[PDB]
C-alpha cells in the first residue's frame, strides 16, 4: 500500500491536485501506512479481472510527503497530489466526492481533517468562478475607498413584508449601503417572498433616490427546488435588485453553480450566506477546515462570504485567498500550497456577529476596504456607524494608525456628528 | 435636501487640508490624480466629464487643487469629483467630492 | 553522461535542489507514464552523478527524465528529457 | 434567555417540531442556559424597536426539557419546541438551514450533536417524498420475496466507455439486479457520461434479453449544474432506464429535490449516495446524525439509501425508521422521537463495502427482504453471489436460524452450485 | 482536358458567375492546358459507371478566356464560367468553397490567384446583404453631408470595464460619432463581456444626452460559439446600442451571415472586422485578392467594412464594387467583370490605420461623404478632427480643391478652432 | 519597440501560449526589431492618457529568441510568448484572432509565415474538444485493428438524389467504411438536401442490414446560415446517421465550435473537411501552417481530419500531433515546441487525393492503424480495395515488412480474389 | 449469405498457423487476448459474451488456441472472436474472426 500509495520522491506537477490532510491514525497504524490509505481511499478505494484493463498508474493518488504537526503528538498532515484527469471540468461537487466523499467514513483513522487543496491552474480555469469578482462589484455599485456596511433586519421571524420593509428603509435611509436576509426565510407562511420583494425593493428604490447613492439587500433565492430558485431569482432581477442572497452549503454546491451561472449571464451580483459551516470546521481536530469550502465556493462562483467575526493568522491566511489572485505558501497564516487564481477575481469577504462599532477600526486595519462589515437596527445608528466608517477611512488616508487613535477618530466624529455622538454613548 | 455622495459625504465639508492630505497619501501609493465634473450627482451616474486629461505626471497636491480652483472657477455650479485608479491591482481605490454649488 | 547533462546537473546541485530521476518504456512514454527510480540520496556531484549513470544503465532502451526538485517548497523547479530508448 | 426561552413545564403541540441535541456547554455555563442558547440561535438568535411589533411569543425556539447522559460527564441531551410556521413548506434545505444555520458555531458550547427530530405529520405532508416508493418500486421491477443484489464497478476509473459497459454485462447477466457508478463519475475526460450512458443502456438491454429479469444500472446524474443535470436525466429517461442515481449532500438537497420531481414527473427509479456523510457522523461529539439526513433525504425523495455494511442498534433503528410508516420512540435503538409519516412510502436501505458473502446471512437476518445488497466481479462471482442469496432467503423462509446455520446452509448451497463453491473457496 | 474545359470562342451567359484567375504554371505544363484544368477541379475533379447517367456537360466550368499578364513572363489571366446551378442559393460559404476549395492545392500551378468574380444579378438577389447599408444607416444615424468619424480604443488590452467606458465617453463626447472595440477584445477573463457593454452603453446614454447627436460604439460580439454569440446581439440590442462589430476571417461566413440576418431582423446595425485579412490577398502572386472578400462580404451581409488606409486605383475599384450598383469592367482598377447589383443597397467602407488627420482631405475625396473614416485621443483632438471634417466639406462643395487647399482650408478652420490650432501644431 | 517586447533573457512561464513566426523582414529592417515588431502587432500594435490606467507590463508580448533559417538567407524563426489572460476561454477564434489579425499586414516584414503554437494546459482544459475521440469512435463504430475506408461519390454534380443514394450504396456494400459528401455539394438546386439525406440514409440503413457491419456517410452539414446548419444537423440526428461532415475554413470556428459542442451532446460523430487551405499553407514562405489549423481545429472538436496523401516529415509531424496525447519537438519533423494534452482524445487522420491502392501498404505503414484513407467507384473496386487493405493489415501483424513485400501481398491477396485480381490487373 | 465481419472478413477463413501469427504480434505488442462469442452476430448488437477470462499471463498463442478449441467444443455453433487491449493507450486494438457455424 505505502509500495503502492507512497513515494516519497515524487513530487507534484503543476497540474495535479494536491490535498493536504490532518490526520490521528488509530493506535497499530503507522503514520506512513496511514497517508498510504487516505491516499489509497479517494484516489483507489482499493483486486478485479478489470484492473488491468487499465492503466493502474496513471489513476492513482499519490501522498509525496508526511510529517508530524509542531507541538502535537499522534498528529502529521498528509500531501497528497491527485492527476487532472480524475475530476470533471467546472464541478465542485465532483471534487468534494472524490476527495472527501468516502475518505471520511474509514476506520484506521482516529480523526482526519483536510488541510487546504492547491487546485491546479489548469483546473482554476474550468471554474468561471465568482459572477463579477471585487472590482466588477465596486464598479457596479460605484462606491469606492471604503469597506462596505451591511445589517440584518431582526427579529428573525414575525415582522410583516410591510412592517419588514420598514425597517429595511429605516436602516438603508439612516446610512448603510447594504442590507439582508436572514438565512432562515425564505417563504415561511408568515411572509412570502414575492411580496417581501416588492415591498423591500420599493424600499431600496427610495433610499436610492433620498440618498443618491446606489443601495442593496442581500435577497435570498434559496429555494426547495431549481425551478424555484430560478422563479426567485428572475423576479429579483426584473425588480431591478442589484444582489441576491443563496445559501450554498444547504442548498448544494450544484445548485450554488447554477446560480452563478445565472447571475453572471443577467448580470446580478451575488452574496453568499454560509450557514451549516460550523457542522464540518469548528473542530480542529476533524472535518474539513472553512479555506477548502471558501476555495471551493469561489471556484463555484460567488461575490460575497461571511468571514466570520474573528484564529487571527488563519482569517488572514483564507481572506487572502479569496482576495488576491496568488498567494505564497506560508504556515503562519495557514497556507500549505503556493496558489495561482490565473488572474481569477477574488471574492468580497463579509464580517457578522456583532461587529460591535467601537471594534470597526480594528475590523477596517484587520481587512482593508476590500471587505465588507456587517451589524448584527434605527436609521440613526446606522448614521452613527457610517460616520464612524467614513472617519477611520479618512484618519487611516492621511496616514493615521487606525490601531492606537481608533477612539480619538470615535470622538472626534462624534464632536460634529450627534448621531454618532449617541450611539459613542452607547 | 438630503442628497449625499458616496465616500466620505457623512463627514463635514472636506476643507483644502482634509483634500491635500487625501491626495497626498493618494500619490504615496503611486495613484495618481483624476479630476470629472458633472451639474448632477446620480447615483445610476458612473461617469462624468473628465478634466480636459487626467494628471498621470502628478508631483505635489498643489497642482491638482489649482486644477479644481480652475473647474470650480469654469464649472462652479457643478459637482466635481477626485479619482484614483490602480494600474497595478486594476482597481479603482478613491472616488470622492471636493465642492458643491 | 553528455557535457550539456553534466552542466545541468551542476547547476541544479549549486543552487541546493534535489535530483530525481523517472522511467518509462516507449509506450507508456507516449501517454506520459513515468514511474519512480531509485532514489539519489547525495549531495556530493561525484555521487549523484555515478548513481545517475548507475540508474541509465540500468534501464537501456527506455526514456529516462532528469528533474530538479526543491525539497523546502516540495514543487518542481525543471523538466528535462535525458535519454531516449535510441 | 432561561427566563424567556427555557421552559420546563411546556408540553410540545402535535404541530411543533421537536429537534434533539446532545451537546457539552463550556465550562461554567449551566445546562440550562447553554440549552436556552441552542435554542435562541436557531430561532431568534438575541433587542431592537422591531421586536415588539410582532407577537413576539409566536416564534420562538423553546427548550422545553434536559437531561444528562447516562454514563457521561457534561454532556446533557436537549429537546427543543419549533413552531409550524417557522418552516417553508417542501423545503428541505431550509429545514437544515434554521436547525443547524449557526447554532453550531455558537461558542459557550463546547460540542454540540444533533441527534434526531419529528416532524410534524403536517410539516411531513407537504413533500413529494420517495418518487415511487418501495412497494411501488417493487412492482416496477417484478423482484418479489427477497432483497436486491448490487456490484459496484471497479476499478472506480480507468475503464472505456465500451469495458466499463461490457464489466456491465458480466455483472449483470451473472444474476445481479444492479450494476452502479461510483459516486465519483460524471464526466471524467476519459469517460464521457454521454458514451457511458449509450454503453450501459445497450449492454443492459442485452442482458435483459439474455435474462429475462429487469435489469438497470444506477447511472450518476451528479452535474456541476442544474442544466447538466436535467439534460443527463432527460437522456438516460430516452433509453428507458429504469433507475438512476444522485449524491444529495455533495450535490445538495434543492438540486436533489429538484431531481425528486423530475423523476416522479418522468417515473425513473432514483438512488441516493451519502458521499461526505462521515464529514457530518463519524464524530460521537458533534455534526448531525445519519438517521436524520435520511429523514431529510426521504422527505426529498429517493428509492435508494446507502445505509453502511453493518452501532448495529442504531443501524436498525434508523432503517426501520426509514422503511415503516410508524415507529416507537426507543433510546436504545437512537429513536428519540416517536414520528408517524401518514402512510407516506418508504425507501429501500442499501448496504455496501465488501460484504463477505459468508457474513450475507447476517445481513439478510438483521434487514429482511426489502432492501438492497451491493457488493465491492465477474459473472460467475455474480452467479454465486445469487444463488447464496436464493439459498439463505429459502433457509430463512424454512425456519433454520440463519444466525446458528450460515455456514452450514452455505455448504449444502455450494455442494450442487460450483461457482458459489469456489467462492467459498475463497 | 483541354479539348472538354477549354472554350475560348464562349460567351458567358448572363446568369454564369465569372471568376477571374492569376496563374503561373508549372515548367513544361502550357498555360492553355493549365486553364483546362484549373477549370476542371473547380467543378468535375476529373471516370465512373455512375457517369453516364448525369449530365455532365450541364454543369462543367468552361474556360473561355485565357490571356497573358501584360509586361509579366509565367502569368496569364483566366476567365472560366460556371453554371448557376453550381453554388447553394444565398450560401457564401459554398461558392468559396467551390470555387477556392482545393483549386490552390492543384500541384499543376506555381502560384494561383482569385482575382475577381461576376456575381450575376440572379446570383446577387439571394443573397440578405448588409443589414443596413449607406442610406438606411445615414437615416438611422440622422448624418448626411460629409463622412462619419470613428477613433479605435486603446490601449488594445489591459482596462477595466469601467475605464474603458471611461475612455469612450471621452472619445465621443470629443466628437466622433462611433467608437470601437479591438478586434483582439471579446471576453478576456480580466474584464468580461457583459461589464463591458453595460459600461460602454451607459457611456453612450451619457454622451448622447450631452451632445444630442447620435452617438455610440463598435461592440464586439465574436465568440466561441454561436449561442454566446446571439447572446450577445441580444445583449446589445436591450441597451440601446446602435452598431455592433464582427470577425468574419476568424469566426467565418456562416456566422456573419447569421448575424446580418439577425441583424436585419433586430434593427441594429453591423460593423465588420478584417483580421487575417492580409494572410489571403497580400502577396502579389498568390491567395485571393481583397474584393472578392469585400463582395463576399456586402452578399453576406454589412454595413460596415474596413478598407485599410491607403494602391489606389484598385482601391477606388473595390470601394466601388461595394458602394455603387452598377460598375463598369475596369483593368486598371483591378474591376474585371461588369456589376449590376440589382439594386442592392452599398457599403459604408471604413479607413482606419492612423488616419494621419492632415490627410483626410485626399481621404474622404477618394471616398466621398458615404465613408466612415476610423482613427487608430482625447476629446481635443477628436473635436479638432470634426473641425477639419467640415472645413474640407465646406470647402469642396462651396468649390475649393481639397488636393491643392488642403492647407489652406485647415489652417482656416483651425484659426477659429483651438482645438484644431493645438492639432496642427502636433 | 526592441527596447521592450525582445526579452532575450525571458524565461516561458507553463502559463504562456508560445508561437514560432518564420518572418523574412524588408532589406533594410533589422531581424532583432522584426521580431519585436511581430510581438506588438499580435499584443499591443503600439501613447494615450489611457494607456497608464493599466499596467502594461502584465499583457505584452515577448519575444524570447530569434535565429537564422539553416539553408536560408534572411529568414529568421521567431519564438513568442504569451499570457494566458489574453484569451477568453475555449474560444479558438480568439486564439487566431489575437496571434494572425494583423501581424500578416505589418509592413516592415517582406514575408510572414507562422509554424507552429504551443497551448497551454490551462488553455487546453477550456475546450470541450473532439466530441468522442478515437477510442471512443471506434467504440460506438465497432471496428479494431484496421484504418478505414472512404470514397467520395462521383461525380460530384447531376447525381439525382435517388442516383446518388445508388452510388453510395453500391460504394458500401462493396465493402468501405464510409462514403462522403463533398465540399461543395450542400443543397444544390439539382440536389436539394433533404431528400438527399433521406435516401442516403435508407441506403446505410439497407447496406448495414445486407452486410452487418456498421455502414456510414459523411453528411456535410456546412449552411449558409447557423439555424440552417442546425436544422440539417438535426434532421441528421433523426434519422439515427453516426457522423456528419462540416467545412469549416470557409464557414469559420465558431459555427464549427457549436457544432462540435452540438454534437458532443447529441452523440454524433464530426467529421472535418480542410477545403481552402492551400489559400493558407501551401505555399511555404508566407501563411499558417496545417499544424496550427488542426490544433485549432481540434481544440475545437472533431474526429476526423485530412492530412493529405503524402513533406512525408512534416505529415508525421502533424498526425503524431492530432493523435497522441504527449508529442516532443522535433524540427526535423517540424514540431517547434513540446506539448501536452493531459488524456484529452485525439483525432483521426484522413487521408485522400488518389490514394492508388497499389501505394496503400505505403500508406499503412505511413500511418497505422488509427487513421482513415479516402478513395478519388463500383461495388467490386471497393472491394478490391478492402481486400487489399486487409491483406496488408495481416501481412504487417504477421512480421512481414510492408515497404518491400507490398507487391507480393497483393499478388498473393488477388490469387483467391478475383475482384482484387481484376483491380490489381488496372 | 453475403454475411460479412469487421477484421479480415474479406480474407480466407484464418489458418491456425494464421491465427497464431496474429495472436504472436498481439503478445509482442503487449495486448493480453480477449476471447468472446455470441450465438448471432448483429452489427448493432456492440457487445459479445467473454469466455470466461481474459488471459493477462499469456505467454504463448497455443493456449488461446486451447481456449478456443474448448469454446468451440461447448459452442461449435457459435462465432468466436479474439480481441486485444491496450491497458496503456486504454483502446482495443484487435478484434476479429476465429470460427463460424
Amino acid at each position: 500500500y505505502k509500495l503502492t500509495y507512497y513515494t516519497p520522491d515524487y513530487t507534484p506537477k503543476d497540474t495535479d491536485l494536491l490535498a493536504a490532510f490532518r490526520f490521528s491514525p488509530q493506535p497499530g497504524v503507522p503514520a506512513d501506512e496511514a497517508g498510504a490509505a487516505i491516499a489509497a481511499e479517494s484516489s483507489t478505494g482499493t483486486t478485479v479481472w478489470t484492473d488491468l484493463l487499465t492503466d493502474m498508474d496513471r489513476y492513482k493518488g499519490k501522498c509525496y510527503h508526511i510529517e508530524p504537526v509542531q507541538g502535537e503528538e499522534n498528529s502529521y498532515f498528509a500531501f497528497i497530489a491527485y492527476p487532472l484527469d480524475l475530476f470533471e471540468e467546472g464541478s465542485v461537487t465532483n471534487i468534494l466526492t472524490s476527495i472527501v466523499g468516502n475518505v471520511f467514513g474509514f476506520k484506521a483513522i482516529r480523526s482526519l481533517r483536510l488541510e487546504d487543496i492547491r487546485f491546479p491552474v489548469a483546473l482554476v480555469k474550468t471554474f468561471q468562478g465568482p459572477p463579477h469578482g471585487i472590482q466588477v462589484e465596486r464598479d457596479l455599485l460605484n462606491k469606492y475607498g471604503r469597506p462596505m456596511l451591511g445589517c440584518t433586519i431582526k427579529p428573525k421571524l414575525g415582522l410583516s413584508a410591510k412592517n419588514y420593509g420598514r425597517a429595511v428603509y429605516e436602516c438603508l435611509r439612516g446610512g448603510l449601503d447594504f442590507t439582508k436576509d436572514d438565512e432562515n426565510i425564505n417563504s415561511q407562511p408568515f411572509q412570502r417572498w414575492r411580496d417581501r420583494f416588492l415591498f423591500v425593493a420599493d424600499a431600496i428604490h427610495k433610499s436610492q433616490a433620498e440618498t443618491g447613492e446606489i443601495k442593496g439587500h442581500y435577497l435570498n433565492v434559496t429555494a426547495p427546488t431549481c425551478e424555484e430558485m430560478m422563479k426567485r431569482a428572475e423576479f429579483a432581477k426584473e425588480l431591478g435588485m442589484p444582489i441576491i442572497m443563496h445559501d450554498f452549503l444547504t442548498a448544494g454546491f450544484t445548485a450554488n453553480t447554477t446560480l452563478a451561472k445565472w447571475c453572471r449571464d443577467n448580470g446580478v451580483l451575488l452574496h453568499i450566506h454560509r450557514a451549516m459551516h460550523a457542522v464540518i470546521d469548528r473542530q480542529r481536530n476533524h472535518g474539513i477546515h472553512f479555506r477548502v469550502l471558501a476555495k471551493c465556493l469561489r471556484l463555484s462562483g460567488g461575490d460575497h462570504l461571511h468571514s466570520g467575526t474573528v484564529d487571527k493568522a488563519s482569517t488572514l491566511g483564507f481572506v487572502d485567498l479569496m482576495r488576491e489572485d496568488h498567494i505564497e505558501a506560508d504556515r503562519s497564516r495557514g497556507v500549505f500550497f503556493t496558489q495561482d487564481w490565473a488572474s481569477m477575481p477574488g471574492v468580497l469577504p463579509v464580517a457578522s456577529g456583532g461587529i460591535h462599532v467601537w471594534h470597526m477600526p480594528a475590523l477596517v486595519e484587520i481587512f482593508g476596504d476590500d471587505s465588507v462589515l456587517q451589524f448584527g437596527g434605527n436609521a440613526p445608528g446606522a448614521t452613527a456607524n457610517r460616520v464612524a466608517l467614513e472617519a477611520c477611512v479618512q484618519a487611516r488616508n492621511e496616514g493615521r494608525d487606525l490601531y492606537r487613535e481608533g477612539g480619538d477618530i470615535l470622538r472626534e466624529a462624534g464632536k460634529w456628528s450627534p448621531e454618532l455622538a449617541a450611539a459613542l454613548d452607547l | 435636501k438630503e442628497r449625499r455622495f458616496e465616500t466620505f459625504s457623512y463627514l463635514p465639508p472636506l476643507s483644502d487640508r482634509q483634500i491635500a492630505a487625501q491626495i497626498e497619501y493618494m500619490i504615496e501609493q503611486g495613484f495618481h490624480p483624476l479630476i470629472e465634473f458633472n451639474e448632477h450627482s446620480n447615483p445610476e451616474e458612473f461617469y462624468w466629464t473628465m478634466w480636459k486629461l487626467p494628471l498621470f505626471d502628478c508631483k505635489s497636491p498643489q497642482q491638482v487643487l489649482d486644477e479644481v480652483r480652475e473647474c470650480r472657477s469654469e464649472y462652479g455650479d457643478c459637482y466635481i469629483r477626485v479619482a484614483g485608479f490602480d494600474n497595478i491591482k486594476q482597481c479603482q481605490t478613491v472616488s470622492f467630492i471636493v465642492h458643491r454649488p | 553522461l553528455s557535457s550539456e547533462v553534466i552542466t545541468q546537473v551542476r547547476s541544479l546541485l549549486n543552487q541546493g535542489y534535489r535530483i530525481g530521476t523517472e522511467h518509462a518504456d516507449k509506450r507508456r512514454f507516449r501517454t506520459s507514464s513515468w514511474q519512480p527510480c531509485a532514489p539519489i540520496q547525495s549531495t556530493n556531484e561525484r555521487q549523484v552523478l555515478s548513481e545517475l549513470e548507475n540508474c541509465l544503465s540500468e534501464h537501456e532502451g527506455e526514456y529516462v527524465r532528469l528533474l530538479g526538485i526543491d525539497t523546502n517548497t516540495r514543487s518542481r523547479v525543471f523538466e528535462a528529457l535525458i535519454q531516449r530508448p535510441d
